[PDB]
């Protein structure tokens, strides 16, 4: 129901490739959510790293000692892109959760 | 010229010549394999014209359509025609401070008293001087200005093309490319279009807001001519874009007669609580609109009056106790 933020929900179609998706047929079952996400979308992929100590001074201002909290979507997506690429969900959303709401960002 | 004043998407524009080689020769200065990305403009208005052609001068110049014949690209069709489809163009209570509580601050200029100030000839000297200056080109923020006050429902108040009569023609073309070819990716690429024509919300006031309320009726009705394809293409995602399109049309109106047509439930008569928000949100502004408004909101007793599969229905319609306020008695 959000305005202008409808653009990030075509990635949930990329992060659910067949990578992940393996227990999408399980919990269509028992679930009933499922119905709007197997509409919406239905391969796999992969990313890589470049630096790991890339944060030294970017990590101890997650809330900002400033205002505007809202920067906390700065540090996720330094501490998304140079990491581990072993959470490929976690990898995939790194490119939604960079705009989307504050409260999905801190999730 | 007016670049500098104010380049990729005018390629689309300007390729309508061979309908030749300048448009080719403009775009090879910077890329001219770029021709395929900008090539959605092209071919809606290459459909455009076959529809117009099919059933005038325009029938005449579609026979240019043999230009299109350099490359056999046909699936990039399918999450093109979105701006076909948008196109339908080319084709007030602050004075309640009665009492002595506004008499302390200033008062509405109202009475003949703001007008008090015709005779002005002294300062003309000053008028005329600040008249040739620089003022002349920003006057047009006093006359931008007037545009507040006024909340009512502007949009209840308000032939636009002929987008409708010709919206089947590539479909005919196709084999039901709207339908069937739309149907193959689950509607992907409907939803898509669903979103980028609420995406382009701008100017919702007086400009844009009368041709995209226009738009996504048109596309509701296209949707829901179908009885069988569209609940074997898709129906949670019909139902999520119908709900947001209500919950953002309730935020501000005549467009609540095509969610009330969508509501009749003939096929989805398999509905599940995502009504139950559409269904307070029609009732919380039903008894505070005007009257034209309640009686278009008749939608909700037209639903309520469902024998079957209404158990949901009865659970929640907790909310709907409200309409004993301006009794409405009889859905309460």
């Amino acid at each position: 129901v959000r305005s202008a933020a409808v653009t990030c929900l075509k990635n949930i179609l990329a992060t659910k490739t067949g990578h992940s998706f393996w227990e999408i047929y399980k919990m269509t079952t028992d679930p009933m959510l499922a119905y709007l996400q197997p509409f919406r979308t239905s391969p796999l992929s992969e990313n890589h790293d470049i630096w790991i100590k890339t944060l030294t001074c970017a990590f101890l201002d997650s809330g900002g000692t400033k205002c505007e909290i809202l920067q906390l979507l700065k540090p996720m997506c330094e501490v998304k892109t140079d990491f581990c690429q072993t959470v490929l969900p976690y990898l995939i959303h790194d490119i939604l959760l960079q705009d989307t709401n504050e409260s999905w960002r801190n999730l | 010229v007016s670049e500098t004043f104010g380049m990729a998407s005018h390629l689309d524009y300007l390729v309508l010549e061979w309908l030749f080689i300048l448009l080719n020769y403009t775009n090879i200065e910077d890329f001219y394999r770029s021709c395929y990305k900008v090539l959605i403009p092209h071919l809606v208005i290459r459909s455009h014209f076959d529809e117009v052609k099919s059933i005038q001068e325009d029938w005449k110049s579609l026979l240019t359509d043999c230009f299109p014949k350099i490359l056999v690209n046909i699936l990039p069709y399918f999450a093109y025609e979105g701006t076909r489809d948008s196109g339908m163009a080319q084709q007030h209570l602050f004075i309640s401070n009665l009492p002595e509580i506004v008499v302390e601050l200033l008062m509405t200029l109202h009475e003949p008293a703001n007008s008090s100030a015709s005779q002005s000839t002294d300062l003309c000297d000053f008028s005329g001087d600040l008249d040739p200056a620089p003022n002349p080109p920003h006057f047009p923020s006093h006359v931008i200005k007037a545009t507040f006050a006024y909340i009512s429902n502007c949009h209840k108040t308000k032939l636009s093309k002929s987008p409708d009569s010709y919206q089947k023609i590539l479909l005919a073309i196709c084999e039901q490319a709207a339908e069937t070819n739309n149907v193959y990716k689950k509607h992907r690429i409907l939803k898509i279009y669903h979103l980028f024509v609420s995406l382009l919300l701008k100017d919702i006031k007086s400009g844009l807001g009368g041709a995209w309320a226009f738009v996504l009726r048109d596309v509701i009705y296209t949707l829901i001519h179908y009885i069988n394809q569209r609940p074997s293409c898709i129906m949670d995602v019909s139902l999520r874009s119908f709900s947001l399109c209500c919950d953002l049309l309730s935020q501000v109106a005549l467009e609540n007669h095509l969610h009330v047509i969508v509501g009749t439930l003939i096929p989805l008569v398999y509905e599940q609580v995502e009504v139950q928000k559409q269904v307070l949100d029609l009732l919380k502004y039903l008894v505070i609109d005007n009257k034209d408004n309640e009686n278009l909101y008749i939608t909700i007793k037209l639903l309520d009056p469902f024998p079957d599969h209404v158990v949901f229905k009865d659970l929640r319609i907790t909310q709907q106790k409200i309409k004993y306020s301006r009794g409405l008695e009889e859905i309460n």
